[PDB]
């Protein structure tokens, strides 16, 4: 009863008491506030979807159906470096204008906070906002010391 | 550590939102320990009327201050008349990331207990029930994982059906013979291969060592339809050839100066009768023809770090793949490789560079293509986690 | 049945002992 409980979390701590494992769980999960929005709504393929394929109102389909729908689309890009690179730009310029834009985007972050913090320490610490700085686009956050962090790794609550 | 880290977050999440062009089916799970070996099972079941096929994966742990266990794992993978949401990674709703086989968790069915981390874990073809492992202990440990219990003994005690001696030292290197049954080779950090003939206490002596190497035997493989010849590589950088039959085994048959560093895995054609393939800290594989070793028929460049695994695939004679610390799986077309293409796609690598996989996000230590699911690969990463994928069939057509 | 480690909470109540570990790391980075 309380026997097993206990062995989930000793099986859960041996993976987290991993700091690789540790830092796939960020990878895998951990959204700050204004990445949100650039990843949690339509992607791409949603996107073509609903635009090439508007009579198409299910979602599933079998690896055959769904290989007639992606040979209409073309051939994808191989996942070069090149391809991260350019991938990673777009998303430095999503960001900015997700930030300029301040109607269902994220507010402005005294908000509680989870943040990315690194070196001695190596987790997502809860705190405040002590200080917000649009200049660079950061914050100062002061954990339950205080430390410069930016937007892209701070998430509300 | 935070310029590389925002590099690999920002790039794995960018992955996760361009899998659906990407695959046909990606699985991702987290193993409590992470695994440096993976290698499906011959053996499928198709049960009657249902969506899903079940596999079976030879695994293990690697813990330092745990017991360490050889573990054979469950698959379910779909098959044509699977239904499922391709349009994007799921990470929320299910018991797996991604998409594909709703029943597709990965299950634990057996683990065995084991003499320290499984270095390495490879069935016997005439008889996937025998699984040789290889331990830091520097013995090579067979086990019929049948005649084990399913729940290993907490004392950690550690039984192998048989012990084969020979090596001084641990290693990596395994493979089983495939037109003899119970011929094992390993290769050790003692510079030897060692070979053993099962089909001979529980201990066995080693039939036979080859001593031509003069740094870590880093890898052994049997040539698939001779069974006579096998190849090693090792951190001499050479890929050397050797014959059973011979009489001297402290020098083999052939002996070539193969990369410009360790060279760390090898793998046969197994359509082929001449051609196999070389992985190498000089982030190249190479490829190569035992009618002339003189030089590389052709070299692989796009991995960007030390290449630690190579596999062909089992369906199709031109498609290898290859794997590495840079934390990607390439996949390679031979037949792509004079091939035309254009200054858009040349950035993104050779026309033999088939596809490119982001879906790790640490070094992968390991993977096997699925011998009865063409294209669907299992591959196991230095962060705990296991993926189990397959490229879009768009990718491998036209 | 909820544990603390590593500054994030989880309830394991929810959860059996064959349970594999994706789903249980999912809800131990989630928040409120």
């Amino acid at each position: 009863d309380k026997k097993a409980s206990q062995k989930i979390g000793f099986r859960l701590r041996n993976l987290l008491k991993l700091p690789k494992a540790h830092k796939w769980c960020i990878y895998e999960w951990f959204y700050s506030n204004i990445d949100k929005p650039l990843f949690e709504g339509d992607n791409d393929f949603c996107v073509c979807l609903k635009e090439s394929f508007p009579n198409l109102k299910t979602r599933k389909l079998t690896r055959v159906e769904w290989g007639k729908i992606r040979r209409l689309m073309g051939k994808p890009r191989r996942c070069s470096s090149a391809f991260f690179e350019e991938e990673r730009s777009a998303l430095k310029q999503k960001r900015q204008k997700i930030r300029l834009l301040q109607d269902e985007i994220p507010l402005p972050l005294g908000t509680k906070v989870t943040a990315r913090l690194r070196g001695v320490h190596d987790g997502l610490f809860t705190g405040q906002i002590d200080a917000v700085d649009t200049l660079n686009a950061t914050y100062r956050v002061t954990f339950d010391g205080t430390h410069t962090i930016p937007d892209y790794e701070v998430l509300s609550n | 550590d935070a310029v590389e880290e925002r590099v690999i977050n920002e790039e794995y999440k960018i992955w996760k939102k361009n899998t659906p062009f990407l695959y046909d089916l990606v699985m991702t799970h987290a193993l409590e320990w992470p695994s440096l070996t993976a290698q499906w099972l011959p053996d499928v079941t198709r049960p009657e009327g249902k969506d899903f096929s079940i596999h079976r994966l030879v695994l293990g742990t690697h813990t330092s201050d745990e017991q360490n266990h050889l573990v054979i794992a469950s698959v379910q993978l779909p098959n044509d008349d699977a239904q499922f949401d391709a349009s994007h990674y799921d990470s929320e709703k299910g018991e797996f990331g991604g998409f594909g086989s709703v029943s597709g968790k990965i299950e634990i069915e057996i683990k065995i207990n084991h003499e320290g981390e499984v270095n390495r874990a490879r069935y016997m073809p005439q008889n996937p029930c025998i699984i040789a492992t290889k331990t830091p202990s520097s013995d090579v440990l067979v086990f019929d994982y049948t005649k084990h219990p399913s729940k290993p003994d907490p004392s950690g005690e550690c039984n192998p059906d048989l012990r084969l001696r020979g090596h001084q030292k641990e290693g990596y290197g395994l493979s089983w013979n495939p037109n003899l049954s119970g011929h094992l080779l390993s290769a050790s950090d003692d510079h030897t291969i060692c070979l053993w003939d099962i089909s001979a206490g529980k201990v066995v002596d080693a039939k036979t060592i080859f001593t031509g190497h003069t740094a870590v035997v880093e890898d052994v493989s049997w040539h698939l339809l001779h069974e006579s010849l096998f190849g090693s590589v090792a951190d001499d950088q050479k890929l050397m050839i050797w014959d059973t039959r011979s009489n001297n085994t402290s020098k083999p048959s052939h002996s070539v100066d193969a990369h410009t560093a360790e060279v760390n895995c090898l793998s046969f054609n197994p359509y082929s009768e001449f051609i196999l393939a070389t992985g190498s800290a000089d982030k190249t594989v190479a490829l190569w023809d035992l009618r002339n070793l003189k030089l590389k028929l052709h070299s692989f460049e796009s991995h960007k770090d030390e290449i630690f695994q190579v596999q062909w695939s089992p369906h199709n004679e031109t498609i290898l793949a290859s794997s590495g610390t840079d934390r990607r799986l390439n996949v390679w077309d031979l037949s792509k490789i004079g091939e035309e293409q254009s200054p858009e796609d040349a950035e993104d690598g050779p026309p033999e560079l088939l596809f490119i996989h982001g879906g790790h996000t640490a070094k992968i230590s390991d993977f096997s293509w699925n011998p009865n699911e063409p294209w669907v690969i299992c591959s196991v990463s230095e962060d705990n986690i296991m993926q189990v994928w397959q490229m879009a069939e768009n990718i491998y057509n036209d | 049945y909820v544990i603390k480690l590593f500054d994030r909470s989880v309830d394991l109540a929810q959860f059996s002992e064959n349970t594999p570990l994706y789903p249980i790391c999912r809800a131990w980075m989630r928040n409120s």
